[PDB]
């Protein structure tokens, strides 16, 4: 359930590089049907070309997620697709961006808690392709449930989760409606922000949008957010207090003059602190089965020799949600690796901890498992 | 260990044409996947066209409809034929090979310039 504003309320008055990780969604078998994940993070703008390569040859049929960003901004996408691999198959990821010089490609190495509403808006513009590709996804936790693509062809709010096909068209026509506002102002705001900051009519922007509430264990509101940012910087937000601003630079100190004599702020705050969290508890009971389980973490443990006389261990996490996990080892917070946490691809997350150690002191290592779904936590050894 | 022969650059007049190739070395059985990206004006290279041992072809959205890729697989050698050439497509276009372990190779480039 989106913010139900007026279109003239909400009027208005840094390059990074993608992360890339290749991996499948369950331990690979022979024969066995997988997916394969190629899973994009941290990278700006948003523009991005990313394949699946099969043996030295792109992958026909390849879907992705919906573009989504983190609290610094910056854009993260799944890229997978369903194989079955075999012995001589080979797979790898090749990813283009406006930060590389040339295509970089990533092979598969084959060998009781508080809850959120969130959604999220991106818009780019297209200069002389049409109008602006504009996006939009909600979350409930870590569980995306709704979208929007202008480029899709229903040009509606569509389902992304099973609990919420269950709303009816009275449901689906207001999101939908309020999802075509937030484009419509967010199509304003580029020819407000471009002209604000003297930009030339030829070249690329993003306007980006964040807004959402928490809640305890007790399902009482906690926080709640409203944040702007325009080509992955910070532009305007809303403080935790929910009635006043914080504006970066001359531009954003406009709009923040123009939305407290309007009174943006309460129009937000009653959203925030009501409508939001009323919904998202609607959405918790509706999706109990999914928004209120706790998958444990299944574990495992790998060994690899490296040079002979220094060895490898990798202390695994797999199939586990919400993804919240914290991996140490214990012989040593220095010479351990520890990769990001992905998803899946079916609703679970992943996550691996690496220690270099020497070959003969295997069974000195500890490697702990600390998971909210976990009673005790675990502690594994070779 | 693999090495990418290219030829057919140079000048054309806008609405003409030109036919590159390249041509990879050593073993058939070294390189799948086969094309050509080119130098954007900023850092990166976008996608022109490349093929697949066995015949799939994709093109970037600049050049379809204009830019045909062909192949010559008892030899390992790629064509470009590149019509209705505009002086958008002036750029360096690099040649490119995937070995079938997703190994990339990349020539040196071949200069081509679209006249007013």
């Amino acid at each position: 359930y989106m913010l139900d504003l007026q279109p003239e309320t909400t009027d208005l008055g840094i390059q990074r590089t993608p992360k890339i990780q290749v991996y499948s969604r369950h331990p690979a078998e022979n024969g066995k049907s997988n997916f394969l994940n190629c899973y994009v993070s941290g990278f700006h703008p948003s523009d991005i070309e990313v394949d699946l390569l099969k043996n030295g040859e792109r992958i026909e049929k390849v879907e992705h997620s919906d573009l989504s960003f983190s609290k610094d901004w910056s854009f993260y996408l799944l890229y997978y697709t369903e194989f079955t691999p075999t012995e001589k198959d080979e797979y790898a990821c090749r990813v283009n961006h406006v930060t590389l010089s040339q295509p970089k490609i990533v092979k598969w190495d084959r060998d009781s808690g508080s809850h959120s509403m969130r959604y999220f808006f991106t818009s780019v513009s297209r200069p002389g392709r049409g109008e602006p590709r504009f996006i939009a996804v909600g979350y409930v936790d870590d569980t995306q449930f709704v979208r929007f693509d202008s480029d899709a062809a229903s040009q509606r709010m569509e389902p992304r989760a099973p609990w919420i096909e269950q709303e009816g068209p009275e449901y689906w026509d207001g999101e939908t409606r309020k999802v075509k506002a937030h484009s419509q102002t967010h199509r304003v705001d580029l020819g407000t922000l471009r002209g604000a900051y003297n930009q030339s009519e030829a070249g690329s922007h993003t306007v980006q949008r964040m807004y959402g509430c928490d809640v305890g264990s007790d399902w009482r509101f906690l926080r709640g957010y409203h944040q702007y940012a325009y080509d992955g910087k910070d532009y305007i937000a809303l403080k935790e207090d929910l009635r006043s601003w914080t504006a970066a630079d001359m531009a954003a100190q406009t709009t923040k003059h123009k939305w407290e004599a309007a009174h943006v702020a309460e129009q937000l705050r009653a959203y925030l602190e009501g409508t939001c969290v009323e919904w998202l508890r609607r959405y918790l009971e509706n999706g109990k089965e999914t928004l209120q389980r706790t998958d444990a973490p299944k574990t495992h443990m790998t060994h690899h020799a490296v040079s002979d006389h220094e060895a490898t261990l990798r202390c695994w996490a797999l199939s586990f949600y919400p993804a919240e996990i914290t991996l140490t080892w214990q012989r040593q917070t220095q010479d351990t690796e520890l990769v990001e946490t992905r998803p899946a691809g079916d609703g679970t997350f992943q996550k691996w901890a690496a220690v270099v150690v020497p070959s003969g002191q295997e069974q000195r290592y500890t490697c702990h498992v600390q998971h909210e779904g976990l009673p005790k936590p675990l502690t594994l050894r070779w | 260990e693999v090495k990418l022969v290219e030829s057919g650059g140079g000048l054309v007049q806008p609405g003409g044409s030109l036919r590159l190739s390249c041509a990879a070395s050593g073993s058939i059985f070294s390189i799948n996947t086969m094309g050509w990206y080119r130098q954007t004006p900023g850092k990166q290279r976008d996608l022109v066209a490349d093929i697949s041992s066995g015949g799939s072809t994709k093109y970037g959205d600049s050049v379809k409809g204009r830019f045909t890729i062909s192949r010559d697989n008892t030899k390992n050698t790629v064509y470009l034929q590149m019509n209705s050439l505009k002086p958008e497509d002036t750029a360096v276009y690099y040649c490119y090979g995937l070995s079938y372990s997703n190994d990339d190779y990349w020539g040196q480039g071949t200069q081509v310039t679209v006249s007013s």
